[PDB]
């Protein structure tokens, strides 16, 4: 199963070689017939357990509304925005359109029954099929990590029995393709471990680590943590290749450069290709691209973004300003008054085009000339609908009222009767963020980006991402701020028109979003929503409460049945019990090492500690950055780290069988068969919480071991017999 | 020999003399308050008036500004605004002379620092002219700051650190205990000047963990000697820097004893102890009926018991009872008798004192409702019920009976009865049996954004949320001394609370703030004062011969630990003799780790960071650059042309930081012109200097 260590004598201290023989490749692959028979048997058992009773919850389940509805968005082609990279939603769109799905069903809210036009059981079959293949990848990953055959069989059956992966993979969720491609990344990298790192099999394993690793990174950004984990194991392996003296330096740089190329080139290539399929298939424009730039939207079909507006704007032109940084922007004023300050006409950001977004450019002092908007030309923004100027009296702000800066601006005045110096706005063109040419000097629509400074207060026109709830709902705030952010201060003009200009005027339109700017803008909205995704959710959890399996998340409640994600607790608590016991035993082997006693004698203990530093390090890199996030997160974010936890627990069962009971392996197989038997018992008792199959209430009360997990336990009937003589509602 | 002893004597007084010249040359020329002289000078003036204040930073810097003021013949009577001129009695020349004496002692301490970390003699001179001739240190050493003090106790921390390292070969000697206790004193002063002195203690702590680690493997060391090493390191590296820190808060609390601004960041008992005492009452404590009180929560975040005239939209349509944190007439409360008895009348003759363990009806004064929990649950926390106000002296139920329970007594009077400020009390309902608590969470805007009040059935008696105290008493006595350790904890929690409140919003452009990548490579500087042609105008940035070459030496050494570690794993024997390993480890490695600990928290944290935060981190970068001149030119000491090339390369770079300090000498020595004269040293954009 595992060979003895091949250490050799260097010039200072002994060193370990890192070139496995072909015997190590033959011992840990499916070279026999009995092993292929047990992989086929585990594929039958897994394909029964992970795919039992499918389409019995025949309504939408937790976040199946999201990724199902987004799959519908990729089918219809109307653009949308989600926190995640496209591959494991566009992949459900390919499975859906492969199954005959034509949009036609907005996945609205949990409990909506599926019509018989949407293929969901085929999408559920894809999700639970990849959630079934990750079990067989855990077997093969474990055997490639160097593991007894039967203990990989019973640890991987113990993984097919794990409740949290049956729940998370059975439905239209994100962690099932994600977990398949993370499991294929550790699969292909542990296949790379056992090959002599120069042969063609090793580079095939690096390429499979590349496409699976970057196909995990392109499905959900926790795959980037698998890129980090693989990379830290590359620092491990390249460190021991430096430690090998029979390997030339050109060999170490060839493994390091090809390792770098297959393991950062191919993930970034596949990530960029999958975003190209994202941008190339999602071509229509809906309300999903409502907070994108108008050059982003210029690539989309059926636009309301204005094209061929008048470039050179003059004094006397009915114009419409648009805020640069905040996407929901227009200078907007309409006949509703403030609740605070001076209670005058309000100035807001309304993101859609109206006639109330219109403003005249008139001087402080309508002629027959075309006086251009030079840098420093003070103007008065005259709103043409409600007969008012733009006024910045020094009163209290509406909703950002706790502001020594950020002076409040309003709209009040009479044309010809009430025009004062406090309605002036000095146009100051920012010459850096404007594109060069004529637009850098004077104001060109869509091309320059100026800043309106108030001539009597010295403050600049300002807005940010805080709306107004009083009147004109879902409209942001216009202020007149000093020492506000220069990014949030930029304004530019679109949709301008004056009579003092011919009809043969050089128009201008947007530069429509080269693919790099499309990519970077889309990721700025990814990071912007992802950082600012704060909602009060009742099943929201805390990352230090994950490894103990308290207060799991709920999924579905209809017609006296429920679905609820709590993991296999006798596998969960043994995973994290082994995080504790392995931390304790590696501390006592450091202190027992340096204190004088010799550690790491037998090769099985060495490969145990090496592969549990590997797998424990996978637990560290997929769980510690979830502490470093100022956002909401649920129990299913622990679950990629819990895959490395059940790998390391696999090696724990291997060190129970293979080292501490070398003379009596019947007791090692006895410990593993009682652990597996208790695991399958925990699945069999908690099967009616996964599949949405009926319990009874007197056993649903008994099943709640911890009081922390709570899944509407009065939903069930008092007996299993009443479900047969029962009709079920459909929403 | 004799020439080396001659340079060893007459050379530290040349660098001390150029330190006193470099840091004190135009101290009294600016004649205006500057960058944070407005703040820390004011905080020094608080000690001279003995008035209490609250601030983020630990007090030994501000107590050394107070000691800087006591030596100037100054009584603290002038607050320090920003920008304004000085009064003629405030002799700021002694104060700026004091802080620039701390930087002018930071230079010779870097001389003997570099003498202690190996460093063949030209390296000690390049490192002393390198820490000396710098406009960042001499700019920010010029002023009433505690950046010079943080830099001074950082340099004394590293100096006493290496002087502790140099007697590891004869442990438990007189020199070993000497530099171990001086390392403890200097580390403790390093925290107590500013809370970012935990970085150098992370460095000395990593050295200590590495020492105890490698003392596990010594075969001759007995367990008694090794336990003596553990007690010696926790004493002189944990207890002594904590005893200096506690002594600094003992001089902080016991020195100033009046009231002042920022007094409201304390529990009300400590505010009642001090001399000002706008929260206390002399003759009587509390009674029945006539005692108009305002109930305050002793929880960290709780406030006064409030009852505004609006009613619940979600409840039993009774008056809202919430918690609000300012002075109001709606915060007034009093006590009334229990259910079944005749209530309070305004013409009573017996002034009844209140009895704990007895049910009462807590009645609001300005409105007239009874304190009550009703059978509608709390709006946010759906576990418990909701506290409301209902009825009058006769209208209500049996759930209006609220008992009073003694939780803690502070003595000096009768402990049996309820009192004001000396009786922490819980309130429990009689019929339901829930304890009156407060979660501290925020309500939606129906309750005007105030605190949530719950009545939990079974909380614990060790909970601070259920502890209420009487603060106001309305119709010969000294308040007891509070526990000093408790005041230490509450004041450090208030300091950390202001650190959490110091996080900027992304919408406001702080013109003065910077990011940590700008402090090396000098992308931005820092404008300390008003940029008119009247006053001489200063500007914070390092000399670009010292910190460009120094920053690229941290990048060149941070890829020298990696190269020597790869070559270590490749069985090369890199550092043969213990001398060059000593220079690598103490002169090179622990300044890379002290650079990283003094710099990487400023690139990780979400707080307003300025250019003056890099001054302790730049010092270890300059040690690293001194090492890259030391070991990088060690091989040239054997060839004659290599020796001459070595001395003209040391003299070339020393002449480079001389000429580049003198070329940028106006931005520390004053820039007295009209600010357009000094565009010649406006090398880059984002150096807003002209
Ligand atoms: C902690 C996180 C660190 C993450 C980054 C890690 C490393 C990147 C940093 C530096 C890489 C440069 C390494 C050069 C080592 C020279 C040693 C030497 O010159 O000796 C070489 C050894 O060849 C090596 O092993 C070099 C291994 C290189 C490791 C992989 C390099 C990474 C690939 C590039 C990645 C990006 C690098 C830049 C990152 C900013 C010659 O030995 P020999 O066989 O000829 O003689 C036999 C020895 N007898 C005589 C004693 C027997
Ligand atoms: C082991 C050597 C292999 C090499 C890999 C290295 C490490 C892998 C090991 C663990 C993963 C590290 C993840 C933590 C990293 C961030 C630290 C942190 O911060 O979390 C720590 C603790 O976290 C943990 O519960 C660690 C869980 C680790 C798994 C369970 C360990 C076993 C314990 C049960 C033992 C059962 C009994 C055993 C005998 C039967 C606290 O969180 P906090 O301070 O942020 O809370 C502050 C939150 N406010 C800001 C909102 C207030
Ligand atoms: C303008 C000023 C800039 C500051 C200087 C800049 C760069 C030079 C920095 C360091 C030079 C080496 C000093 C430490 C070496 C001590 C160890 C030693 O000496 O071991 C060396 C081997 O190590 C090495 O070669 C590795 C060091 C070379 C790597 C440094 C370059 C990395 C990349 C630099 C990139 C810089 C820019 C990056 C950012 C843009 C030999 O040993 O055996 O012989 O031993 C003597 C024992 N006997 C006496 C018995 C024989
Ligand atoms: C260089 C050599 C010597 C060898 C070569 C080794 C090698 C292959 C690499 C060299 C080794 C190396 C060090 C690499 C660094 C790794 C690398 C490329 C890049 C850093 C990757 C990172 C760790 C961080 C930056 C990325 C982020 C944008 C991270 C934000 C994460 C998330 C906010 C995820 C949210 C998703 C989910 C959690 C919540 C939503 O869930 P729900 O569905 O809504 O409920
Ligand atoms: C306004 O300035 C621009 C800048 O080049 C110029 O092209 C334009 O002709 C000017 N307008 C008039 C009316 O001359
Ligand atoms: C403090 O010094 C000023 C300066 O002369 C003086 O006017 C004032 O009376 C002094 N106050 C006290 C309390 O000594």
């Amino acid at each position: 199963p595992v060979p003895e260590l091949d250490i050799k004598q260097g010039p200072v201290r002994p060193f370990i070689v890192t070139d496995p023989s072909a015997e190590l490749a033959s011992l840990r692959t499916m070279v026999t017939l009995k092993e292929k028979l047990l992989v086929a048997c585990l594929a039958v058992f897994t394909a029964v357990i992970r795919l039992h009773g499918l389409a019995w919850p025949d309504s939408v389940v937790f976040d199946e509304v999201h990724f199902g509805g987004f799959a519908s968005q990729y089918i219809r082609g109307t653009y949308f925005m989600d926190v995640h990279p496209p591959l494991a939603k566009m992949l459900y769109a390919g499975v859906a359109s492969l199954g005959g799905f034509q949009g036609d069903f907005d996945f609205e809210n949990i409990g909506d029954s599926f019509p018989s036009t949407t293929p969901y059981v085929l999408m559920r079959f894809f999700s639970a099929s990849l959630g079934a293949l990750t079990v067989i990848l855990m077997y093969m990953t474990l055997r490639y990590s160097g593991v007894r055959m039967w203990v990989a069989l019973m640890s991987a059956i113990c993984f097919a029995v794990e409740n949290s992966y049956v729940t998370i993979s059975r439905y239209i969720l994100l962690d099932a393709p994600l977990m398949f491609f993370i499991a294929a990344a550790v699969y292909s990298f542990k296949k790379y471990e056992m090959y002599p790192a120069n042969s063609l099999n090793a580079y095939k394993s690096l390429l499979a680590t590349g496409i699976a690793l970057g196909m995990a990174s392109s499905s959900k950004w926790v795959g980037l943590f698998t890129v980090t984990w693989v990379g830290l194991l590359c620092i491990w392996r390249l460190w021991f290749m430096i430690g090998d003296l029979t390997k030339s330096s050109k060999s170490i740089f060839k493994v390091a450069f090809a390792k770098l190329a297959f393991l950062l080139g191919v993930p970034f290539a596949l990530y960029l290709v999958f975003f190209y399929i994202h941008f190339q298939s999602l071509t229509l424009d809906g309300d999903g691209a409502s907070f994108f730039s108008p050059e982003f939207r210029s690539t989309l079909k059926n636009n309301k973004i204005p094209q061929n507006v008048v470039a050179d704007v003059g004094i006397g032109s009915i114009i419409s300003l648009r805020h640069l940084s905040t996407m929901g922007g227009y200078l907007h004023s309409h006949s509703h008054n403030y609740p605070a300050g001076s209670e005058q006409q309000q100035s807001t950001l309304y993101p859609h085009m109206d006639a109330n977004n219109d403003w005249l450019l008139e001087l402080y002092n309508s002629l027959t000339t075309f006086q251009n908007l030079t840098d420093g030309t003070k103007v008065r923004l005259f709103h043409t609908v409600t007969r008012c100027r733009l006024h910045s009296h020094d009163h209290k702000p509406p909703v950002s009222e706790s502001s020594d800066w950020q002076k409040e601006v309003s709209c009040y005045g009479y044309s010809g009767f009430d025009g004062d110096a406090n309605d002036d706005w000095v146009v100051e063109i920012d010459k850096k963020n404007s594109a060069p040419g004529v637009a850098q000097e004077r104001v060109i629509a869509l091309d320059t980006k100026f800043r309106l400074r108030h001539a009597m207060t010295g403050c600049y026109l300002f807005s940010h991402e805080v709306k107004l709830p009083a009147w004109g709902f879902e409209q942001q705030e216009v202020t007149c701020a000093s020492s506000g952010r220069h990014d949030l201060t930029l304004w530019y003009v679109e949709n301008n028109s004056n009579p003092l200009l011919p009809e043969d005027t050089k128009r201008i339109s947007y530069k429509p979003a080269s693919f790099i700017s499309k990519f970077i803008e889309s990721h700025k909205k990814m990071w912007h929503i992802n950082k600012n995704l704060v909602e009060p959710h009742v099943y929201e959890s805390q990352p230090t409460s994950w490894p103990f399996l308290l207060r799991g998340i709920s999924y579905w409640g209809e017609n006296n049945r429920n679905v609820y994600l709590l993991g296999n607790a006798i596998v969960w608590w043994a995973v994290t019990a082994f995080i504790g016991i392995f931390g304790l035993i590696v501390i006592t082997e450091l202190f027992s090492w340096q204190l004088g006693k010799p550690i790491l004698k037998d090769s099985k203990v060495v490969n145990f500690h090496v592969q549990v530093i590997h797998y424990l390090l996978g637990f560290a890199v997929h769980y510690a950055p979830s502490f470093l996030m100022q956002r909401q997160m649920f129990l299913h974010h622990y679950l990629p780290a819990y895959y490395f936890g059940i790998l390391a627990l696999g090696h724990a069962l291997d060190i129970i069988v293979s080292y501490v009971f070398r003379s009596k392996r019947q007791m090692g197989y006895a410990v593993v068969i009682t652990f597996l038997a208790a695991s399958v018992y925990f699945f069999k008792s908690f099967s009616p919480i996964i599949y949405g199959t009926p319990w009874t209430q007197e056993l649903c009360q008994k099943s709640q071991w911890l009081s922390g997990w709570d899944y509407n336990c009065n939903t069930y009937f008092s007996s299993l017999e009443e479900y047969k003589n029962q009709t079920l509602t459909k929403r | 020999s004799s020439l080396l002893r001659l340079e060893s004597v007459v050379m530290p007084v040349i660098f001390t003399a150029l330190a006193l010249f470099t840091r004190m040359y135009k101290i009294g020329i600016n004649n205006h308050v500057v960058w944070d002289e407005a703040h820390f000078g004011k905080f020094g003036s608080y000690y001279l008036r003995h008035e209490f204040y609250h601030d983020v930073h630990p007090p030994l810097g501000k107590m050394l500004v107070g000691l800087s003021g006591y030596l100037a013949g100054y009584n603290g009577s002038w607050d320090f605004p920003s920008g304004e001129i000085y009064p003629d009695y405030l002799d700021y020349v002694k104060m700026r002379l004091f802080n620039a004496s701390f930087s002018a002692l930071c230079v010779p301490l870097a001389y003997f620092t570099a003498k202690a970390i190996g460093f063949s003699l030209p390296t000690v001179w390049l490192m002393t002219v390198l820490v000396l001739f710098e406009n960042s240190y001499s700019t920010l050493g010029r002023f009433i700051l505690l950046d010079s003090m943080l830099l001074f106790f950082t340099v004394a921390s590293f100096f006493s650190f290496v002087m502790f390292h140099n007697q590891r070969s004869k442990p438990f000697s007189r020199k070993w205990w000497k530099w171990l206790l001086i390392t403890g004193i200097s580390l403790g002063c390093t925290i107590s000047v500013k809370m970012v002195g935990l970085f150098i203690i992370t460095m000395v702590g990593i050295y200590t963990v590495i020492d105890l680690w490698t003392f596990l493997a010594d075969k001759s060391m007995s367990w008694k000697t090794y336990i003596n090493h553990w007690l010696a390191r926790i004493f002189g590296l944990i207890i002594v820097p904590f005893c200096i820190f506690l002594l600094c808060f003992k001089i902080h609390f016991d020195l100033l004893s009046h009231s002042g601004t920022g007094d409201a960041n304390m529990p009300s008992l400590f505010q009642a102890r001090l001399v000002g005492s706008d929260v206390g009452q002399g003759p009587r404590d509390i009674a029945l009926g006539s005692s108009v009180v305002s109930i305050k929560n002793q929880a960290l975040g709780g406030s006064l018991l409030h009852s505004h005239i609006q009613t619940y939209p979600d409840g039993s349509n009774q008056q809202q009872v919430t918690c609000y944190g300012y002075k109001d007439a709606n915060n007034e409360w009093f006590f009334n008798r229990e259910r079944g008895l005749p209530s309070w009348s305004e013409n009573e003759t017996d002034i009844e004192y209140l009895k704990p363990g007895t049910s009462y009806r807590l009645v609001h004064k300005s409105t007239g409702r009874n304190l009550h929990t009703h059978p509608v649950a709390a709006p946010v926390s759906k576990t418990q019920w909701e506290v409301s106000g209902y009825g009058d002296n006769v209208v209500g139920d049996n759930k209006d009976n609220w008992v009073i329970e003694i939780m803690d007594q502070r003595g000096d009077e009768d402990p049996e009865k309820l009192h004001t400020l000396t009786t922490s009390f819980r309130i429990k309902n009689l019929e339901m049996g829930c304890y009156l608590a407060q979660t501290g969470n925020s309500l939606p805007e129906w309750g005007f954004r105030q605190q949530e009040v719950v009545c939990m059935k079974n909380p614990f008696k060790r909970d601070k949320r259920t502890w209420w105290n009487i603060e106001t008493h309305e119709n010969d006595f000294q308040y007891p001394k509070t526990n000093f350790l408790k005041d230490f904890i509450h004041l450090n929690l208030a300091m950390m609370a202001t650190n959490n409140a110091l996080v900027p919003d992304p919408d406001k452009f702080d013109y003065l703030a910077s990011s940590a990548w700008q402090w090396p490579t000098l992308n931005v500087g820092l404008r300390l004062c008003g940029w008119g042609d009247d006053n001489p105008k200063y500007f914070l940035l390092g000399t670009p011969a010292s910190t460009w070459a120094s920053s690229v030496a941290v990048l060149a050494f941070m890829a020298t630990v990696v190269i020597l570690l790869i070559r270590w794993q490749r069985q090369y024997v890199d550092l043969r003799n213990p001398s060059n390993w000593n220079v690598f480890l103490m002169g090179g490695f622990y300044p890379l780790l002290a650079w990283g600990l003094h710099y990487m928290p400023f690139v990780i944290m979400s707080r307003v960071t300025y250019v003056h935060h890099y001054l302790p981190a730049l010092y270890f970068a300059l040690i690293i650059l001194a090492y890259c001149f030391d070991a990088g030119l060690q091989k040239w000491s054997r060839s004659k042309c290599g020796r001459i090339m070595r001395f003209v390369l040391y003299a070339g770079f020393m002449a480079l930081v001389i000429g580049c300090f003198w070329y940028f000498s106006p931005i520390s020595f004053g820039m007295e012109g009209p600010s357009s004269n000094f565009r010649y040293l406006n090398w880059f954009s984002t150096w807003d200097i002209a």
